C-alpha cells in the first residue's frame, strides 16, 4: 500500500462533496499527479495555484505542490465569486498558514 | 465530519455582557483565522469580528468596535467573543467560520447552528 501524496486543509474537505463526485475527484487527483503544474500560480502566495475544473457548475481548487516531497496540498475549492482578491496582510497569513500547515503534515 | 461549536448565548439586560465560544469538532483550529458573523430575523449576514491564527491581528465592525473583544486559546481549540455593554441592536444569532486569514477571504457561510443572542428589557 501506499501513502497517499494528497493532502486536504479542513476548508477543502468541509467543501469538497458539495463541488465534487468522489469520480470527479479521483480524476482530478490523477490529472495533477501527471501535471502538478496543472493551475496557474497566484502572484505572491509562494507557488499556490489556482485550477478551475468544468464538472451543476464549475470549481475553483486552490493547490500547493510541494516539491521536495512530491506531494499536494489542496488549499480550499469554491464556485463563481465567493472568494475575494487578497491583500498583503492576507497573502502573508495564508503563506504562513501554508508554511504551518506544511510543517504538520 | 468538521464543524465550529457555537455557545454562551442568552439573554441579557442593556448593558449587560456575554461571551460566546467557538470551538471546533473534528479538526485543529490553531493555524486557521476565526471569525464571527451575526444573523437576526430580517436582516442580512453581518460580519462582527475575526482573529489571526497568532491572535496578533484582530477585526471589528464599526458598530461593535470598542465593546466586543476576540481572543483565542489554540491549545484549548476554542476561540471566545467578549461582548461588553450590550445593545438591543446586537440581537441575533452569532456564528461561527474558520478561514485562511484575517480579514475574511471567503464569503460567510454556516459551520454550525450558532447561538442565540438577546438583549432586551
Amino acid at each position: 500500500h501506499m501513502k497517499s501524496v494528497f493532502v486536504e486543509s479542513t476548508i477543502f474537505e468541509k467543501y469538497r462533496d458539495e463541488y465534487l463526485s468522489d469520480e470527479e475527484y479521483r480524476l482530478f487527483q490523477a490529472e495533477l499527479m501527471l501535471n502538478p503544474k496543472l493551475g496557474d500560480v497566484i502572484q505572491g502566495t509562494g507557488g499556490l495555484r489556482k485550477i478551475r475544473v468544468a464538472s451543476r457548475g464549475g470549481s475553483r481548487i486552490i493547490y500547493y505542490f510541494l516539491d521536495e516531497k512530491r506531494r499536494f496540498y489542496l488549499l480550499t475549492i469554491y464556485g463563481k465569486n465567493e472568494m475575494s482578491d487578497l491583500n498583503a496582510n492576507q497573502r502573508k497569513q495564508l503563506m504562513a498558514f501554508m508554511e504551518a500547515w506544511r510543517n504538520e503534515q | 465530519q468538521v464543524q465550529l461549536q457555537e455557545s454562551g448565548g442568552g439573554l441579557v439586560q442593556p448593558g449587560g455582557s456575554l461571551r460566546l465560544s467557538c470551538a471546533a469538532s473534528g479538526f485543529t483550529l490553531d493555524y486557521y483565522a476565526i471569525g464571527w458573523f451575526r444573523q437576526a430575523p430580517g436582516k442580512e449576514r453581518e460580519g462582527v469580528s475575526c482573529i489571526s491564527s497568532s491572535g496578533g491581528t484582530t477585526n471589528y465592525a464599526d458598530s461593535v468596535k470598542g465593546r466586543f473583544t476576540v481572543s483565542r486559546d489554540n491549545a484549548k481549540n476554542t476561540v471566545y467573543l467578549q461582548m461588553n455593554s450590550l445593545k438591543p441592536e446586537d440581537t441575533a444569532v452569532y456564528y461561527c467560520v474558520a478561514d485562511f486569514a484575517c480579514p475574511l477571504i471567503r464569503e460567510y457561510d454556516y459551520w454550525g447552528q450558532g447561538t442565540q443572542v438577546t438583549v432586551s428589557s
